[PDB]
């Protein structure tokens, strides 16, 4: 039963992906858009809390 | 004695704190109406704060402030005392004793002179559902029935005082048997009494006043004590109504169901239809029951004994005979109507020398169109003097636009001829009205499909923009070229989402964005998209469709007995009123001869019933 | 007229095809969904015939 | 109901007048707005998960949710999804215009 | 959901809304009426009541 843990990590996986995607963005590697593609959609299946 | 001291003194029930506070009445020519020691907020006086503050049942500081009140002066004055604060507006002191169902010291507020018809038009003593608490009546005589009072029901009556007879109508024209409905649930605690009182204030006014049926007064809305049980969905009190005899001698002109003849096991019955039907003239409970009934058991209340054969009964006399020929002459008429659309030969302009018998049975095909518009018009016409009622009306009116531009010569004539085209057939999908199967489907995608459609049109829309706007961020920008199967366009907003469901239906081969960032990524989020949309997005759908025809079968009798009796009454209540008057359902019924002998022209029914229990 | 062609069409694809036909489905659904009881009852009639 | 252990009550009866009667509940633990603990918040979260939808519903625990629901409940709930989804637009103008 | 909103206020606002209302019970021991927040539920009963 996930009932309120669900989204609580799905809100993590979603906290981490901007952070991961943020840093790769700010030194110097090409791929943060790869990571950022995730963020998304887990973006917007966050939105169906 | 200052104002919160006698309110103090009267709270404790206290006597002999006063003892002789009269001659300091007389002394500043004081007296117990006057604002003095009133408390300004509600307007209570010394003898409302003594029965709210009741102590076992007796408060012996009343026949002080009885006996001290009447010696002042005041007691038409005090006796009668309306609380004027908004929140409990007209409430004397009478209202509080019965209320606290105390028959003592109703017998003194009467004897030492009440307001017995006093109108308690309180934003307290409103309905429900009108921002209030409790409705009953507005009247003392009506708190008594209401509130389950045998005795002091009696007693209000036959008072040697001021007598509060049951007729008079209130602020809202309700009178008692009007409360006795708006106070009644239709519980089984509730509708013990309700019956009772019911019964015990239509036979006594019986025995009081026997030349007024206290039923047939009316409210102001028009309604009577069986209609508006009709109206706000009762059914303990209103099987009471129907299936009610009294097998008194003097009390016999106020009974419904008589009983009649009996060989053997084949007990008849014998019900009335004094307001459950008319011939248009007069309201009718069937009609109420079937069209505006503040929608409540409307299957229970069309069903109760005879209202259960009146349906069945002009059914099978003039219902089912007319309900065909309300059929074919409709589907002909679309045919004939449809004739006129495929071969019609003006294209605009109308051919002037039409000149042929061809040309001439089409050309009658437009007057029986136009005598269906009309008629169509003139039915809508006579209504206003909804909603099938207005969709006739739209197709009476594209009839007469379309026959006003057929002789002008305009060529949009054969553009609006189709939107009545459109229109009718429509309609013949709503003449099912009988067929069982086909009329079951007409209102579930009402409520089924404007929901879960809806339904799944929220989780679809939450997917598909997150997931088309990560995929066209995914693609390349124009750097080399203005291709979509390329690069990105000011169309990639259109063409990827048109793209994007055919991919996953139909066109599951191969159909690939070669020019990505990074293919290994959209080939997963591709994969996503199939099942964490789409596919499971099927398998709820077929989840909610599999639960939701649960619920419709459970309404499967009761939704083709409302069908049947808008079929019924909507062919009733065309037809002008003599053709109703010789379709009076039932018989006209000789069964009393009461005072002023002149027998009951009572047009009853019968209802026979087979028992051996009863043998 | 194209412009009132294509909306007469869209209302045939709509009513047809969706509507009459799950007005249809969801009739079979509940209707003889539940003929377990009955068919069995016709079939040892339709035996002894 | 009697005097001297009266204060020992969590159902007082407040007013009556015909069948309209009138109770009034205590909340002495049942909300607490972070002073304490409180049992709705115990109900909902530290509770063992096989009752917990019958013990939310007995009286004014059902009663106490759909009246702050009615008063900022249904407010801040709406403004939450207005913003968020306001939020995500703006994310997602920061992945097709990523120049 | 409305737990979650309750705990994102500050305690200032919190205790501005304060679902219920502040009564006067009955009296007590240290003369006061014994004040209580309280919440008021109303019910009709044609019955034995
Ligand atoms: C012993 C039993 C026999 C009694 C006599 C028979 C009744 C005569 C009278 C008769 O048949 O009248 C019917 C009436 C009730 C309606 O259905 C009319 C059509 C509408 C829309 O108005 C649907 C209704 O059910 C409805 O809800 C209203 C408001 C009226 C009826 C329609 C006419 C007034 C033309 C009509 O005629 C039909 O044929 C029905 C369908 C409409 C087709 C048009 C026909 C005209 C030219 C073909
Ligand atoms: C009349 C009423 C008076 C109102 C006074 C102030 C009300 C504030 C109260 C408010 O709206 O607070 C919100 C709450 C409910 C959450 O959304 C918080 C975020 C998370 C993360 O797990 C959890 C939730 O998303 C969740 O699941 C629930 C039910 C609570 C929200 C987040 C805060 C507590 C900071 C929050 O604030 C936001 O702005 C985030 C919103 C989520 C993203 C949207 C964009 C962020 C900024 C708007």
């Amino acid at each position: 039963l996930f009932i309120d843990g669900s989204f609580q990590l799905l809100y993590f996986i979603y906290s981490v992906l901007v952070i991961v995607s943020a840093a790769l963005y700010l030194a110097g590697i090409e791929a943060y858009l790869a990571v950022m593609v995730f963020a998304l959609v887990l973006g917007w299946m966050n939105a169906l809390y | 004695f200052n104002r919160p001291i006698l309110f103090d003194i009267v709270s404790r029930g206290s006597t002999a704190d006063l003892d002789g506070l009269l001659p300091f009445l007389l002394t500043h020519k004081k007296r117990l109406t006057d604002e003095e020691f009133r408390e300004p907020s509600t307007g209570k006086t010394c003898l409302p704060k003594a029965l709210l503050n009741l102590s076992n049942g007796r408060n012996d500081t009343i026949p002080v402030l009885l006996d001290i009140a009447e010696r002042t002066g005041n007691m038409r004055e005090f006796i009668n005392s309306p609380f004027r604060d908004i929140y409990y507006r007209g409430q004397t002191a009478l209202h509080i004793a019965i209320e606290r169902r105390c028959k003592h010291y109703v017998e003194l507020l009467v004897a030492q002179g009440a307001d017995v018809h006093a109108q308690a038009r309180g934003r307290f003593f409103q309905p429900k559902d009108e921002g209030g608490y409790f409705y009953f009546g507005e009247l003392p005589l009506s708190l008594a029935a209401c509130t389950n009072q045998p005795h002091i029901v009696n007693y209000l009556t036959e008072n040697p005082h001021k007598k509060a007879d049951m007729r008079r109508q209130d602020s809202r024209g309700n009178t008692v048997l009007h409360a006795l409905v708006a106070i009644a649930d239709n519980t089984r605690e509730n509708t013990k009494f309700v019956t009772k009182m019911y019964d015990l204030l239509l036979l006594k006014c019986a025995r009081l006043f026997p030349d007024s049926n206290l039923e047939a007064v009316l409210n102001n809305d028009g309604l009577s004590p069986l209609m508006m049980a009709a109206k706000t969905g009762k059914i303990g009190i209103f099987q009471h109504i129907i299936r009610r005899e009294v097998t008194d001698e003097d009390t016999r002109h106020l009974s419904r169901k008589f009983k009649d003849w009996a060989y053997g096991p084949v007990y008849s019955s014998l019900y009335d239809l004094s307001s459950l039907d008319t011939c248009g003239e007069e309201a009718s409970v069937l009609e109420i029951l079937v069209y505006n009934s503040k929608i409540e058991n409307r299957h229970e209340m069309l069903a109760v004994e005879p209202i259960n054969e009146l349906l069945r009964d002009k059914w099978r006399k003039f219902g089912a005979v007319s309900f065909y020929i309300n059929v074919v002459s409709y589907l002909c008429a679309m045919v004939i109507f449809t004739l006129t659309a495929y071969y019609q030969p003006l294209e605009g302009t109308p051919p002037y020398p039409y000149r042929t018998t061809v040309d001439y049975l089409r050309l009658a095909g437009e007057v029986i169109t136009l005598f269906t518009g009309v008629l169509f018009f003139f039915t809508n016409i006579k209504d206003l003097f909804g909603s099938f009622q207005l969709l006739y009306f739209i197709y009476s009116v594209l009839v007469i636009v379309s026959a006003a531009l057929y002789l002008a010569g305009i060529e949009a004539y054969l553009a609006v001829m189709v939107f009545a085209l459109v229109l009718g057939w429509m309609n013949a999908l709503y003449f099912t009205r009988g067929l069982k199967l086909t009329g079951t489907y007409s209102i579930m995608i009402q409520k089924i499909l404007f929901k879960d459609l809806f339904r799944f049109l929220l989780v679809y829309l939450l997917f598909m923009i997150g997931y088309a706007s990560a995929l066209v961020s995914l693609l390349n920008p124009c750097a080399n070229v203005p291709t979509y199967p390329s690069c990105r366009d000011s169309e990639t907003f259109s063409t990827f989402l048109l793209d994007l469901f055919k991919l996953t239906i139909g066109m599951g081969d191969l159909e690939m964005l070669s020019s990505t960032k990074y293919p290994v990524v959209f080939i997963i989020l591709l994969v996503t998209y199939i099942i964490l949309t789409f596919v499971l997005l099927l398998n709820m759908l077929i989840a909610l469709m599999g639960e939701t025809v649960g619920q419709v079968s459970k309404e499967s009798k009761h939704i083709w007995k409302l069908q049947w009796a808008t079929t019924i009454l909507d062919i009733e209540r065309s037809f002008p009123v003599f053709l109703r008057k010789a379709f009076r359902s039932g018989e006209m019924v000789t069964v009393g001869k009461s005072s002023d002998g002149t027998p009951d022209r009572r047009w009853c029914f019968r209802v026979d019933e087979v028992n051996w229990s009863h043998w």
